[PDB]
């Protein structure tokens, strides 16, 4: 016959890959743009219990 | 039909029990908005890995509302991944045998002698109710949970 | 050494957050990975530049000839492997190598793509449906759009699929059938030509019906190649033509070469009968396979419309 | 109390937020009225229009955008069964939050080794609130536009 | 576990951290200007959801 | 006889909670060499220093195959330190008295009301299982187990 | 209409050999989309070029079916060139003068003298299965499989 | 050996904790083993004296 590894067999080295794929987070829609401390702004914060 | 429910999905979660021995308790429950079937899987809960029952409690309202009624609920570990939906996956009666809280709501806890002695697993094995018996006439948006308190470290 | 390349898919995080001042300690995330696996396999075609007679009675010597044929049909074997996988299934084009009954290279096997990547032509639900009228246009490519941005927002378990850096930044290549580009640009129901000589109106003789291909529609940069699989037993009864463009982004294949830096074609020499027929055989050694984590393919939309011979004299 | 426009694109424009179902709805209908509109302005403009590269340009002064993340219902309907959607149109105080721990918003990370150093614990929470402003019992700058967005891909499982 | 893993799952996780909270928070804004949680997946919070303060 | 199990031994652990009233539970079996005889005192487990019972689960198999089946299993905390293997040694009837189980595979729970009402005392007692009444007629390897849950900061 | 099997067409290479009179074979076979005719040319595969049948093996699978089957093949050597699409060529009833297989599914082998008789040719030509008899019924699928033993180097 | 040092029930119980990574195996190449022989002899204790 003639040696064959074969697929399958405990012989048969796997070699496993170092770098990750990651499911890229979302792009977020309401960043630093909209939210604001002023008045003209789509989304206000209140500063009014951040130190009290 | 295998019902996903929240808990086995990633969902809601399970609590680890750190330590060993710790007594550690979540409830799993479902919202069964179908009627059971003659043969169904209801995929309750994630019992975690490398942990065992050491007590269950099964609450469950009341699933049949016709006369003489036949409803069995066999509450088991199934075998398989944590949350995989495929309906190869088959559960046995190892926290319950036959159970005659279908009849009427109520709670049985545990009585079987082989519920205190399952054994471990290294990975997420999940709980799993089978109906057993005919439905009969009846069921509607009901809630069946077991409370099961497993410990973590055992021998 | 090992056949085998194995490479892993982190998903995000699905646990809900406990509010208020309950303790948290207990619950926590299990962070979940996905694996797939591209199996190596040793690919080799001879030629013959065969006979000591039949090297005479002929001009040109055969060798170099030899030579040079499997120089170029190595390069259209591995396009036209890329363009296999990257679509999932043989059907019956005809100028590709190899045979029309084709399953695997390695027992990394032919993988047909699930409903969530499955785009069909006009309105239809499944590969039994297709007519006349579910021909590629534009509104299909917007729809291929739409499910590359909100394919998470149906099902919750895929993952983004995220643009190329094809000519300027960030757009979606769509790969089309040749037939499916003239579907587009001789037709008036694809809706190509209206905006395409409203941008004549615009530019003169530079637009895209006079000096070249289609152009870019919402940010994907369309491209025609041949290589592109056409099926014939689509529709109700069988025998409608059929096409798979291909909407790719970022991780759509892998390529495992087997041999040091790069795919390497080494060219094996051996003579037969005594010094007759010198036969040239070389190979590369290199698998492919489309990304699948979980059951739910990675980079590629099969957008899969129906796309008939335009001319009819061809040889069936 | 009558809106005012935000400054956050261009000058004084109100913003409108739509879920790509929406966005398909515009891009590829003759009845939604904005094919005709860009097919005039790409005669204007080639090759730089918003058919070709792109999202929505402005329709009126209303800086059109669109977001996955979207509210979408699937009740509204006669029989309960049409698919919906909830496009915002935003402008000055839509809603507003207190976040209450410092200067921005500040995520608390903590990290906790669960036993003798196996299992390396990573936890964090904000600690904010959030309300869209409801001053009397009728809304401060938000107009819900309500539309029918119905998936058009059939083969997606929903 | 973590040493059958040439991945370290501490980065991994602290990362992952990240991107969640961000995506909860965009949607947690979402949910709000909207006035009402619909029928949407891809959100971490549930369908049955009324605010959370 | 004083058949001891691997916790009386010291060869397997028992489990202590960290802090006051973490309900901890050990599964404390053995499965115990020849047959039950009458009289004899089988070791089961041992409860920590400063702790209470809070729930006993009681599980075994058939300790006797014949007609009429009469064992009548007691367990209590035992007097004499952990390991020292002296005969002299009595259990009491305080978490189960006269618990009838062992004619049938069954399991049973405290129902006697001095099972939750043990005093605390600051060495560590030894739980364990006399068999009060014969028999009956034949048993060879069947197990018992008792399943103990107690907290440790009682007052 | 000449159906051309992937062998004909180059798309599946076919084997010669290297040594003089080396026994080779290779499975010349072709699916049949839709249903054999009466006056249908198969070409099935190339015959190389200086070598010359040894043994023929022809299987196929119940082609007809039907009742009363009257269809019967009939392959030999055509005059045409290797591939060439032209409805001009022959074929002669050399191997198989009438092989009456395919009326049921089963297997024949070469029996007519002319067989082993062929004689060699310095250019490639093709084996084409000529169905002599318009087929009762007939069924689309059935393959055709030739299996032909040559020698390259014969005298 | 990984010494771990945990203190529980606010500082009254110091405890040490340690532990290997280590995992033994007789070769078993086929089913026989590949070094070692096994020998199933008697050995009663000789003094009677020694409890059990």
């Amino acid at each position: 016959s003639s040696t064959v590894i074969a697929f399958g067999d405990p012989k048969a080295q796997k070699k496993w890959s170092s770098e990750l794929a990651v499911d890229i987070r979302k792009k977020s829609y309401f960043e630093s743009r909209f939210i604001g401390t002023s008045e003209n702004a789509v989304i206000q914060r209140k500063t009014e219990v951040e130190s009290d | 039909a295998l019902i996903q429910s929240d808990f086995a999905q990633g969902i809601r979660m399970t609590p680890v029990p750190d330590c060993a021995g710790d007594v550690t308790a979540c409830r799993f429950d479902i919202t069964l908005k179908n009627a059971p079937a003659a043969g169904d899987i209801i995929e309750l809960g994630v019992l975690p890995g490398n942990a065992v029952p050491v007590e269950a409690i099964l609450d469950v309202d009341d699933l049949d509302t016709g006369g003489a009624p036949t409803i069995t609920l066999d509450v088991g570990i199934m075998s398989g991944p944590v949350g995989k939906n495929d309906p190869a996956r088959t559960c046995g009666n190892e926290l319950f045998a036959a159970s005659t809280v279908g009849q009427a709501g109520g709670v049985v806890r545990a009585t079987a002698s082989s519920a205190f002695r399952i054994q471990k697993a290294e990975d997420h094995r999940s709980v799993g109710v089978k109906v057993a018996a005919g439905p009969a006439t009846g069921a509607a948006g009901k809630t069946i949970a077991l409370i099961l308190f497993y410990v973590q470290g055992t021998s | 050494a090992g056949d085998r390349v194995s490479f892993d898919l982190s998903v995000r995080l699905r646990g809900q957050p406990t509010f208020g001042d309950d303790r948290v300690e207990g619950k926590e995330e299990n962070l979940k990975f996905y694996t797939d696996e591209v199996i190596i396999d040793q690919v080799r075609h001879s030629v013959s530049a065969g006979g000591r007679m039949s090297r005479k009675r002929t001009a040109h010597d055969l060798r170099k000839t030899g030579r040079d044929r499997l120089g170029d049909y190595f390069y259209q074997l591995t396009d036209e492997l890329f363009f296999m996988y990257l679509s999932g299934a043989r059907g019956i084009n005809k100028d590709f190598i190899l045979p029309t009954s084709f399953t695997g290279y390695a027992k990394n096997p032919f993988n047909t793509p699930d409903a969530a990547h499955l785009l069909y032509g006009g309105v239809a639900t499944s590969k039994a449906s297709l007519a006349n009228t579910d021909t590629m246009s534009r509104v299909v490519i917007e729809r291929a759009n739409v499910q590359a941005t909100m394919m998470q927002a149906q099902d919750p378990e895929t993952a983004n699929m995220v643009p190329v850096s094809v000519e300027g930044e960030d757009r979606y290549v769509c790969v089309m059938s040749p037939f499916q580009e003239h579907s587009l640009r001789t037709s008036d129901a694809a809706g190509w030509l209206e905006i395409q000589k409203a941008a004549a109106a615009a530019e003169g003789r530079n637009n895209p019906i006079f000096k070249g291909g289609l152009g870019m529609i919402g940010n994907t940069v369309l491209h025609s190649h041949r290589n592109v699989v056409r099926f014939s037993d689509y529709g109700a009864g069988s025998d409608q033509p059929a096409a798979r463009a291909l909407f790719m982004g970022r991780q759509a294949a892998v390529v495992a070469y087997g041999t040091k830096g790069g795919l390497r074609y080494d060219w094996q020499e051996e003579t037969k009968d005594y010094g007759n027929e010198p036969t040239v055989a070389s190979g590369f050694i290199a698998g492919i396979k489309k990304t699948r984590f979980n059951d739910r393919d990675f980079g590629v939309i099969s957008i899969d419309t129906y796309a008939k011979d335009p001319n009819p004299n061809n040889p069936a």
